């Protein structure tokens, strides 16, 4: 649990949504 | 799976972050993720680390600098081709269940369509429809049917899924060639523009016939033909005559509600001391409600029309 | 009841749902009569109506949704009578 | 076996730890472990050490950072799509013995279903049903049947397992297409929203017809249409008129029970000294029960309606 978690939490919610959509499509 | 990784990511980013992400996700995706989330029992450290690594690798690629496509496109189209062309292009770009399709239809057509149905079915459809669309539909119904529907809606207890499916299928069957329903071309405003392009004698005939008909839309067009913002194109003598015929407070309020060019034109048409006093009163006063400014502008436009009819003003 | 056909016909409210059935192998055409009140009650019950509001006389043709309600009743009635 | 190792672990962690673990285990697992626990006679040191080593090796993998999936999912869905969509999605995610199935059904349907049965059977089923569901069912029964059931329940001596099995089988046979039973779509509140979207003349007709009908739900909708929290959207003059027409104590209590934005709006609409006195009285006073605040807000809303009807207030 390094600073990577904090960096990911600071990312744009739209980026997270796009990544989630891409993963769901790849499912 | 990717759904499980996304679920783990949503769990580990926090409730606020996951809620913000769901605001950018469709209903189906949110439902699927929530269903997967409720069945989660354990997330091992290896799985967590792999999910973090995969998400960071994906975010390295994008890193897409997300832009509000709708707002940016609207602004570009407006600043490029005016408001009308921008709105038309947006409508073209923007352009389903039977109930959802009915929400995308004209109030009178849907009202007459569901009017040939059992009142309980009408109430159920209206409940399933949009509130504004249902209100528009109900306003067009007869008093007896409207009262019956309002009574039935007040005692609505839910419908069976099979009945809902059958109702949706029937509504789909009753559909017609509703593609490209309605069209925004013109009317009233276009009529006013055409009248403004017809001769003085022809516009005299126009006043005559419009007064002769319904009278209400005649006054609506009286208001519509020429606007307050068009006073900037009038000659200076007419503006000075308007200053003579308009009270100081009404003129001040109208200038406050108008554009800086029109205000400067009116100030130039006024004397130096009077213009300075008007500016000082504007600065020392406070904001004025839009309704009051509109009423004062309407009075000033009535004075404009009175002066123009007498021949003292040229429009 | 045993009566001439015209006597039965004159007592049927207008309009009414009339369904033609055949009782094979016997030759002929049977009729199943559903009163409009029963159809309205079934429609009200299927769409969550509590039945508080009394039914209003309409004298109108049944909608296709009401037609499907009548068909749903008719299939069960047919199975029952056959059994 | 794994069951024996789990039993040894539960014995060696302590009564409190094992009890806490059982709170996270299903009924079948708890029953099986308890049955295995009661037959334990000896746990050698080698077996104990092997169980400890295996449990620690398993816990090294997870180490899963267990999260409350239900609560976290509910919070995410709420903060993402509002309370209504969150509740709908939770209901979709959440959605058996005959008696258990009846507990998942509508009170009137189950009441009429068991009404066609022997009263002793009815009492046995109601005892086996949920207390709230049984109370709802009994409230719908006739006085004679209700009294008979209450008498029989007071003298219930247990049922044979074969009779219980036969009753369960009969109840399963009597089941119907209860899948997706009932549906939350709208009613009353949706009717109020539609009325609010219909014209002023149309809402006059609405008052008329609603008074004409049952009258009770008419007053319920009178209360429902517009709420106290909606006062923030009203113009300042109407709020000042309300201040004029509302006693100081009632206004103070309502502001205490309301949101900080509405309280600040009311204070702004008041004079400076009066607002300061109101704030000082609020600070120096103590907590007020919710019922009293609701009653004061209801009185203030009645005053709001009275002022709006007279035309002094615009809603």
């Amino acid at each position: 649990m390094s600073q990577r978690i904090r960096e990911m939490s600071d990312n744009d919610p739209r980026v997270v949504a796009l990544v989630i959509r891409q993963w769901m499509s790849n499912d | 799976s990717g759904t499980d990784k996304s679920v783990i990511l949503l769990m580990t980013i926090g409730e606020d972050r996951a809620a913000e992400v769901f605001k950018h996700l469709s209903t189906r995706e949110v439902q699927a993720l929530s269903t997967a989330m409720a069945n989660v029992r354990q997330i091992s450290n290896k799985q967590l680390t792999d999910v973090l690594s995969e998400f960071e690798q994906e975010a390295e690629q994008f890193a897409a600098l997300n832009i509000n496509a709708n707002e940016y496109l609207r602004s570009v189209l407006v600043k490029a081709l005016g408001e009308e062309r921008a709105s038309s292009l947006l409508e073209d770009i923007l352009e389903t269940s039977g109930i959802e399709t009915l929400n995308f239809m004209e109030p009178q057509s849907a009202a007459d369509l569901i009017r040939d149905e059992h009142p309980q079915i009408i109430a159920t459809i209206l409940v399933h429809l949009k509130r504004s669309q249902a209100a528009d539909i109900l306003a067009l119904f007869d008093e007896r049917l409207r009262h019956d529907v309002m009574l039935r809606i007040a005692t609505f207890g839910g419908v069976q899924p099979a009945a809902l499916a059958e109702l949706t299928e029937v509504l789909n069957g009753l559909l017609d060639g509703q593609n490209l329903k309605r069209s925004k071309m013109g009317g009233v405003r276009t009529a006013a523009e055409i009248i403004n392009l017809m001769k003085t004698q022809q516009e005299e005939a126009v006043i005559t016939a419009v007064r002769e008909f319904d009278g209400e839309l005649a006054q609506k067009i009286i208001d519509e033909m020429f606007l307050f913002e068009n006073l900037v194109d009038v000659d200076d003598r007419s503006i000075q005559r308007l200053l003579q015929e308009v009270d100081s407070e009404s003129l001040l309020i109208a200038l406050k509600g108008a554009e800086p060019p029109l205000r400067e034109k009116f100030l130039r048409n006024m004397s130096q001391r009077a213009a300075d006093i008007l500016r000082d009163d504007l600065a020392n006063r406070g904001p004025v409600r839009l309704s009051q400014v509109e009423n004062e502008q309407k009075a000033i436009l009535l004075i404009v029309r009175r002066l123009a009819e007498t021949g003292e003003m040229v429009i | 009841r045993i009566q001439p056909y015209h006597e039965f016909a004159r007592n049927l409210p207008v309009p009414t749902n009339l369904n033609l059935i055949h009782l094979k192998p016997l030759r002929g055409t049977g009729l199943v009569v559903f009163s409009p009140s029963l159809v309205f009650i079934a429609v009200d019950n299927l769409f969550g109506g509590d039945g508080r509001f009394p039914t209003k006389v309409e004298g109108r043709e049944f909608t296709h949704t009401e037609q499907r309600v009548i068909n749903r009743m008719l299939k069960l009635a047919l199975e029952g009578y056959s059994d």
